């Protein structure tokens, strides 16, 4: 004697995971294929008559830095981070489009903020005793001094 | 004498049996790491009798050729 | 020797080879004094920080302010937000000003 | 886990075939903006005679590319949702 | 690897924001002087498709290229120029030839790999039918060094990992080669 | 509007995602409470909720929205901070341990090289929430009860961390992907049959689930640190402790039972067979079917968390720290020695490919 | 200085041991029964309880002749590392040493040995346990590996010396002896 | 590697948090529709703390011996 | 706006005004939170993980502890501070968050240029256990010393026995 009633709820928990997973896997696939297509919105949208069958790329997982060089190499080619290309030569535009990020290099916050995390003798020293820069000021003084020679 | 603690190096074996029936969250849980160092001291049977150990990785960097720059390479010039 | 500046995969980083020439200097048997040196460790340090680098940037910055110089004129183009790194500043030919996707790669 | 090490081999190797035409690439970008980080400082110092256009190494015979650059027009400052009012990047508006 | 640095795009914009992150172009193309180039303009998946063909083509050019780095003692960027212009050029070379003999069969494998998380063990049978497609045709023999050639894990008759999902267009492309040329 | 309308759906698609990413959560979380009383319900002779909604399907709802329309119990409206705040860090600590995982290859919010990591990092905040209820309170149960919650914390701690990385180590990889992938010709319950029942005694005592529920004995500190709980904190601390239910057994299912791998590769290409992979049906489907092996997988051991509470008698639990510290610390190290020295002689190191 | 010939930078746990001499045994047995005879003197000295001799018991003598062991080991361990390292006289070893690397060398076989270790670890390992004999005295560091940093020079071995004439060692060049560094990396500058 | 998408799941719990706190608070009839026994400060006799019935010596700040503190 | 600033603002005002001692042992949580976060999104998120691993261990037992030594002292006596004073004095600390006097190393913006000579990629734990366990294994032996002397030490000192 299976009771059925039992079970009913388990149906419906089986069923909210399968909701997750139909959505994620259809709805992410779906999204790289269509911004795979090409650079601009009237080509991912659009499908033109003699294209031939849609291949859909998977989510991407397990990655490592070559992947993220290769991710901003294939946006430099076909404007999507997961854009497909074989062709043997790029684009003119591909030889100047070059993405260099530029940041600063400063400590945390919680390190020049903290009441109490923001204290100790050396960061005394960086903060309030110009010793330490009044050394390093001259090394940048000898760079334009000794341009003459 | 029914029942008394065994002396380690007198009676090896019934020492061995009396933490087995009193203590087996010991016994074996040393019997089970105990299996870690002798599997490691093993290992020379099996590259002698099974199969030897596989080629290293090329885990460090491009592998450069060991020798000169070939001098007469043409071809894809400008 | 032990090793010091190693990078996040285990090789030589950026600034090894500043610090290996100033070991090999330091530590030649033909060298009288650390005078011959004393170059290597400016490079080893600018390496790090390019404090000197940054200097000379400082410099450069001011020295067009004086001159009525528009920054965004000599300086280089930039773009501040990851999702509008589009097609049409990448300069594709069929480029679009449209978001790019940074969601999920 | 001794089939893995055959498909990291496989994995090293082909990646080993990329490095150069990858590498050899990148050398030729790092190269363009090499050179115009230099043409940037010689046009906004030109009228100091005495001012050197150099590398702020003394090893002459390291290639230390520059690391630095001035900021100029900021591309997508005037940018909505969706759609960026990209400014020209090649020149004035 | 999903380390933060500061040569490549990071995580999220919060690391671009805290960073105060600037993605910065250069209008400049290369001196006049040096020789140019066309550039490769295969994306990810075609060049690893591709990877161990231009290996066996431009193997003297990527080894000089290399051995040039080795010898320019710091000096690497800018005195293996020439030679990083040869080994562009071979590249391009192999992308040309397998558009124009091993077109439907090139596409066919980094389609797979697309499809597949861009894993080799995911995509043996199209690289099967590339590989001798390759061979007839351009004579280049996938070789993986240091190991016999029995040895090599792309040959493997029983692989222990295989894909979990299976790649439509892989199967239906194997079974007709399967029943048209090994009669 | 048209094209406005169209690539607005793509500005805002990732949302909905999420959307349907927390809506999925909840489901399971909400007829889970459902599913234990129905279980013990036949288990005990009886029938369990079937009066509250057709075939009871409705008792969930009923109970959230009846909790959220009572009164707060609280000394004064601006004390929300004393008796909100536990229940807040103890509920987000949960739900941001779903972000890592994964419903299908690459479908996780978050995938990184330390996802393990984060997995153990994340839910162990919940464990601080949770003691946060006893801030000098004058309630003497929930006094009680904060003490027994850190006594179990001690118990399971070590021993659930060490269980994670035993299995971290097989594969050399802290990613969670790689260690369900890792699983394709062998499940990690063959192997570590001994680690998987440490690790459900581990997640029974971190969920402190009976027999190891000493932290909200009813029979003894009448509600434990629920005593003085009552409407919106209430639903929030009872609410997490069951997403919690549902997180192990989804844990227990991905590190010995292959995650949202097929039980059957054979069945598993029929039916993916009869769909065209150039259509979007196709990834429809087989995000159905490989959720559907990790929702069969995990509604087993969502179903043993029922079966252990409706078996056994409840454990003191000055005994549980007995039994974690000198039984299945002893053990679990053993194993961390007896798996690197089985594979070293066999050559078969882990590397992550 | 009393310096003599160097033999061995970085000597393995085995050589060490196998160069013990008579005297090196005859030290590790009195440090194995110094420790049981340093109780019964301290006790003598004394007496741990009240005023009259009492020999300590047999479990205090059991431990103490573990603790003798280890340190009489020690000891001879640091003596005989001495000799390979020329602070004490070593002409005995120097012979006995020529005659097994001549004799590994003439069949080609690495004088130091093939290890499991890579070129990394194998330097990695000298690195560690280089000179740690100085501090064998505060915490054990031991030499178990087959690594090829033993500040010599093999071209020693090929000049015979006085007394070695009768040995006839037919020694290869260095090239073609097996897992040394000077003949392993033949294909790539970087991999063995 | 990108975790924007994390970042608003994130987002999400955050925010998803104070909606249960802030629809039980909205939902909840005000007291004078229901028995009006007054705001819930006064009524101290409901904000009191549970002794099963028979109150006790307040000891919520007085020190608790804790039996497994050396473990 | 940087949101973390807004934080160390509010915890600077709770740590200031703070009068028991469960008070005290959240404002350890309340800083290990920003710390975490930070890390996480701009520096290492490696450590961002261990950081929270170890250190949430520690404050239950520290919290345990604030339990067991509970004394009723704070709790009924008086403090009296003011709101001028302490909002005046968390402007003065405001003004000045320049922790150090580089200008150009504080405001000249830096890249990396990346390179493909890195084909052997693994994560930065997989980098410093092979250091850790082969070239400062000494280091790792002598901190498993350390670790085995709290454990003598702890019972020595607690155990009445
Ligand atoms: C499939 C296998 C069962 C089968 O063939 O048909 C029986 C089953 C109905 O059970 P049944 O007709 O009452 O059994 C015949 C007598 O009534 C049963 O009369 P009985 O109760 O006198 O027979 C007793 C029988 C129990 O009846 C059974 O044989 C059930 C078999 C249990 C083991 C497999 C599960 O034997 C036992 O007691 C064995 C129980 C001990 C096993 C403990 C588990 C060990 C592991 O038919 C179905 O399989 C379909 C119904 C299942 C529910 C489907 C919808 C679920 C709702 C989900 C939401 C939508
Ligand atoms: C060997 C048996 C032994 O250690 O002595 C029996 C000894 C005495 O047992 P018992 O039946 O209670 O003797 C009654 C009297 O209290 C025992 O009074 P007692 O004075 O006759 O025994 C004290 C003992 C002192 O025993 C020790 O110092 C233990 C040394 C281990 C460090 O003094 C000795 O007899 C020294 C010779 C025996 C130890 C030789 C250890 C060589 C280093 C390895 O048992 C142990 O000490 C067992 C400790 C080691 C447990 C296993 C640890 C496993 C570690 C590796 C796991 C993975 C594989
Ligand atoms: C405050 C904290 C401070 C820290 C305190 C912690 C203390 C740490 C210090 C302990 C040692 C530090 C080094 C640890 C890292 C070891 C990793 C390693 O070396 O792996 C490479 C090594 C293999 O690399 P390999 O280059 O191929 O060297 C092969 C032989 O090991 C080497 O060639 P072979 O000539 O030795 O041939 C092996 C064979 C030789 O047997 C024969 O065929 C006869 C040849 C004459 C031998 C007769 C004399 C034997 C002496 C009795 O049998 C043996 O001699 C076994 C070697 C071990 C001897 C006992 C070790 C003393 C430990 C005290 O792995 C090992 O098997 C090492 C030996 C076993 C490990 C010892 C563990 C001691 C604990
Ligand atoms: C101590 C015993 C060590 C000797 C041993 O049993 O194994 C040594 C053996 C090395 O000898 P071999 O097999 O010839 O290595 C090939 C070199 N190319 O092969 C090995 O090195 C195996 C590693 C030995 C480790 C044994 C367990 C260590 C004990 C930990 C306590
Ligand atoms: C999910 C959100 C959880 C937190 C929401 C509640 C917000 C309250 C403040 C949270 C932390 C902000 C910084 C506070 C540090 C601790 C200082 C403190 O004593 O707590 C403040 C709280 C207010 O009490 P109050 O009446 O205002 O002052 C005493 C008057 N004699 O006095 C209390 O004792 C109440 C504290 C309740 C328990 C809080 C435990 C700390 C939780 C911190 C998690 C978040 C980390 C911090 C993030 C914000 C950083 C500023
Ligand atoms: C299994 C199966 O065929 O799954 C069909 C599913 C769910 O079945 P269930 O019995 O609720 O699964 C619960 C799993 N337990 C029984 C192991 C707890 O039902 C449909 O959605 C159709
Ligand atoms: C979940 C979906 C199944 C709904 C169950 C149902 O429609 O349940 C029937 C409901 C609830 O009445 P009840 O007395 O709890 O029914 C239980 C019957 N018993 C006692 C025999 C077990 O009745 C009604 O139609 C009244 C309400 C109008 C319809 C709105 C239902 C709520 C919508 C919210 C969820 C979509
Ligand atoms: C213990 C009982 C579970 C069990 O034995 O589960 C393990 C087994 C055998 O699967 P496996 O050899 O671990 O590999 C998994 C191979 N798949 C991918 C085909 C499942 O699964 C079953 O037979 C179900
Ligand atoms: C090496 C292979 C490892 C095997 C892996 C499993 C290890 C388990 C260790 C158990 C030891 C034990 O039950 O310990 C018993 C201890 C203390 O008992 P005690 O006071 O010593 O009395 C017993 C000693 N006698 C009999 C020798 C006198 O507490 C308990 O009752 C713990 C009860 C745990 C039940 C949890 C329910 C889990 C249900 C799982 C459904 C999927
Ligand atoms: C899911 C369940 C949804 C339906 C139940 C909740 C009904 C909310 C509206 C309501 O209560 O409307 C009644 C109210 C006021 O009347 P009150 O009794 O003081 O409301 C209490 C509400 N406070 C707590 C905000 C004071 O009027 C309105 O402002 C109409 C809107």
């Amino acid at each position: 004697m299976i009771p059925f009633e039992a079970l009913i709820p388990y149906a419906i928990m089986f069923a909210g995971f399968c909701l997750g997973g139909g959505v994620m896997n259809s709805a992410i696939t779906a999204d790289i294929t269509k911004r795979a297509r090409g650079p601009n919105q009237e080509i991912k949208r659009n499908v033109g008559e003699d294209e031939g069958p849609r291949n859909y790329t998977k989510p991407r997982y397990n990655t490592d830095q070559w992947d993220k060089y290769f991710a901003v190499r294939d946006l430099r080619l076909t404007g999507s981070l997961r854009g497909q290309s074989d062709n043997a030569v790029a684009e003119e535009s591909f030889k100047t489009n070059s993405i260099q990020p530029y940041s600063n290099t400063r400590r945390p916050w919680v390190l020049r903020r903290h009441i109490i995390m923001k204290n100790s003798p050396t960061k005394w020293a960086r903060k309030y005793s110009s010793r330490r820069d009044e050394r390093e000021q001259e090394i940048k003084d000898d760079y334009i001094r000794g341009m003459g020679e | 004498a029914i029942g008394d603690y065994p002396v380690y190096y007198k009676q090896p074996i019934r020492w061995l049996s009396y933490h087995a029936h009193t203590r087996p969250h010991v016994f074996y849980a040393i019997a089970v790491a105990a299996l870690g160092p002798v599997f490691m001291m093993a290992t020379p049977l099996r590259r002698k009798f099974l199969y030897d150990d596989h080629e290293p990785l090329p885990a460090n960097g491009y592998p450069l050729p060991n020798r000169s720059r070939d001098k007469t390479l043409t071809g894809y010039d400008d | 020797a032990p090793l010091q500046q190693v990078g996040r995969h285990g090789g030589p980083n950026k600034c090894f080879g500043e610090f290996q020439r100033v070991v090999e200097c330091m530590t030649n048997a033909k060298h009288d004094s650390y005078e011959p040196c004393n170059n290597l460790k400016n490079d080893y340090l600018e390496c790090r920080k390019h404090k000197v680098e940054r200097y000379k940037a400082f410099l450069m910055q001011k020295h067009a302010e004086e001159l009525g110089k528009d920054p965004e004129e000599i300086g280089a183009p930039f773009v501040r937000k990851r999702r509008f790194l589009t097609s049409k500043t990448l300069g594709l030919v069929d480029g679009d000003d449209y978001e790019i996707g940074v969601e999920k790669i | 886990n001794r089939e893995k090490i055959e498909l990291k081999r496989e994995k090293l190797w082909a990646r080993a075939h990329l490095m150069p035409l990858l590498q050899a690439e990148q050398d030729r970008n790092v190269v363009r903006r090499t050179f115009a980080y230099y043409k940037r400082e010689g046009e906004i110092m030109k009228d100091v005679p005495w001012w050197e256009v150099k590398s702020t190494y003394s090893n002459k015979d390291i290639f230390h590319p520059p690391q630095t650059v001035l900021f100029g027009k900021h591309i997508d400052r005037d940018s909505g949702l969706m759609y960026a009012n990209s400014r020209n990047r090649f020149g004035p508006d | 690897s999903s380390t933060h640095t500061n040569d490549s795009l990071n995580s999220s914009n919060y690391v671009d924001k805290l960073k105060d992150t600037h993605f910065v172009f250069e209008n400049d193309k290369l001196p006049s002087e040096i020789p140019d180039v066309e550039e490769v303009g295969a994306t990810t998946a075609p060049l690893l498709s591709a990877a161990y063909f231009i290996g066996a083509k431009c193997q003297d050019y990527n080894d000089d290229f290399m051995l040039c780095q080795k010898e320019a003692k710091g000096n690497g960027p800018i005195d293996c120029l020439k030679e990083g212009r040869r080994v562009t050029r071979c590249a391009s070379g192999v992308l040309k030839d397998l558009n124009t003999h091993c077109s439907d069969e090139f596409r066919l494998h980094w389609q797979c790999l697309s499809f597949s998380n861009l894993e080799y063990k995911n995509c043996r049978k199209a690289e099967s039918l590339l590989n001798k497609c390759v061979f007839e045709k351009m004579n280049l023999v996938k070789k993986i060094p240091g190991i016999p050639e029995d040895r090599q894990i792309h040959l493997k008759q029983n692989p222990v990992l295989k894909p979990v999902a299976l790649h439509q267009d892989s199967e239906v492309a194997f079974k007709k080669a399967q029943n048209e040329n090994s009669i | 509007m048209l094209n406005n309308l169209f690539d607005f759906i793509e500005y805002i698609e990732y949302w909905l995602i999420i959307v349907a990413f927390v809506a999925s959560v909840l489901i399971v979380v909400a007829y889970l409470t459902v599913a234990e009383r129905k279980t013990m319900g036949y288990m005990q002779r009886r029938l369990g909720p079937n009066a509250v909604g057709y075939y009871g399907v409705l008792m969930a709802v009923a109970d959230a929205l009846k909790l959220l329309s009572k009164e707060i119990v609280l000394p004064h409206n601006g004390d929300i901070i004393y008796v909100m705040s536990g229940p807040l860090i103890s509920l987000f600590s949960v739900l941001l341990s779903w972000a890592v995982i994964p419903f299908g290859p690459g479908l996780s919010l978050l995938d990184s090289e330390y996802s393990i990591i984060y997995l153990l990092a994340s839910g162990s905040i919940g464990v601080f929430g949770t003691v946060i209820v006893g801030w000098m309170s004058n309630s003497k149960y929930t006094v009680l009860a904060t003490v027994r919650t850190t006594a179990q914390l001690i118990s399971y701690e070590l021993v659930l961390t060490t269980v994670v990385f035993i299995i971290a180590l097989i594969v050399s990889s802290l990613n969670i992907n790689v260690i369900i992938e890792s699983q394709y010709n062998i499940w990690y319950i063959i192997p570590f049959f001994p680690l998987c029942l440490i690790f459900f005694i581990s997640a029974l005592a971190e969920t402190a689930r009976p027999p190891f529920d000493n932290v909200e004995a009813e029979s003894e500190l009448v509600s434990g640190h629920m005593t003085e709980l009552s409407a919106s904190p209430f639903v929030i601390f009872f609410l997490s402790e069951y997403c919690s239910m549902v997180l192990m057994s989804t844990l227990t299912a991905i590190f010995f039972f292959g995650g949202y791998l097929p039980f059957s590769n054979t069945i598993h290409h029929l039916i993916l067979n009869l769909f065209d992979q150039h259509s979007i049906y196709y990834f429809i489907i087989e995000g159905i079917l490989l959720s559907g092996y990790l929702a069969i997988k995990a509604n087993f051991f969502m179903f043993s968390f029922v079966w252990i509470r409706a078996a056994a008698p409840r454990l003191r639990y000055d005994l549980l720290i007995l039994f974690c510290w000198y039984v299945l610390l002893p053990i679990v190290f053993a194993i961390v020695v007896f798996a690197p020295g089985i594979l070293y002689c066999f050559d078969a190191l882990p590397v992550i490919i | 200085m009393e310096t003599y010939e160097l033999i061995d930078s970085d000597p393995k746990f085995s050589r060490v041991v196998r160069y013990f001499r008579p005297s090196d045994y005859l030290t590790w047995a009195l440090g194995t029964i110094g420790a049981p005879g340093l109780m019964v003197l301290f006790e003598k000295i004394e007496p741990a309880k009240g005023n009259t001799f009492k020999m300590p018991p047999p479990s205090i003598m059991r431990i103490a002749t573990t603790i003798g062991f280890f340190g009489g080991f020690y000891y001879a361990y640091t003596s005989s590392t001495k000799r390979f390292w020329g602070y004490s006289e070593n002409a005995k070893e120097v012979a006995k040493d020529r005659y097994e690397v001549k004799k590994a060398l003439s069949e080609k076989k690495s004088p130091y040995g093939s290890s499991l270790l890579n070129p990394y670890q194998q330097d990695m390992s000298a690195r560690n346990s280089t000179n740690s004999q100085l501090l064998l005295a505060i915490f054990p560091w031991f030499n178990v590996a087959n690594h090829q940093s033993h500040g010599i020079d093999l071209r020693k071995y090929y000049e015979v010396r006085d007394g070695e004439e009768n040995w006839n060692f037919t020694l290869p060049p260095l090239d073609q002896v097996k897992d040394l560094d000077v003949a392993q990396y033949k294909e790539y500058s970087n991999y063995p | 590697m990108l975790q924007d998408l994390f970042n608003n799941y994130v987002i999400l719990v955050g925010i998803l948090g104070l909606i249960f706190l802030g629809v039980n608070y909205f939902i909840v009839e005000s007291p004078r529709m229901d028995e009006n026994n007054g705001n819930i400060s006064d009524y101290i006799e409901k904000s009191g703390p549970f002794e099963c019935g028979f109150s006790s010596f307040e000891q919520s700040h007085n020190p608790i011996p804790i039996a497994f503190i050396l473990v | 706006m940087n949101l973390e600033i807004l934080d160390l603002s509010i915890l600077g005002f709770y740590s200031l005004i703070s009068s028991n001692s469960f008070e005290s042992i959240a404002i350890l949580v309340a800083t290990i939170m920003p710390v975490i976060t930070e890390l996480w999104y701009n520096y290492s998120q490696l450590f961002a993980l261990l950081y929270t691993l170890i250190y949430v261990g520690a404050v239950v037992i520290l919290f345990v502890f604030i339990l067991s030594v509970i004394n009723e002292k704070e709790e009924y006596e008086y403090e009296y501070s003011g709101l001028f004073i302490l909002i005046l004095v968390l402007l003065l600390d405001d003004l000045d968050d320049n922790e150090s006097n580089d200008n150009d190393y504080n405001n000249v913006y830096i890249t990396d240029y990346a390179d493909w000579f890195n084909n052997y990629n693994e994560s930065d734990l997989s980098v410093i256990g092979n250091l850790l366990f082969t070239e400062y294994a000494l280091l790792l032996l002598i901190i498993s010393f350390i670790l085995l002397m709290s454990i003598i030490g702890l019972i020595l000192i607690v155990k009445k026995d």
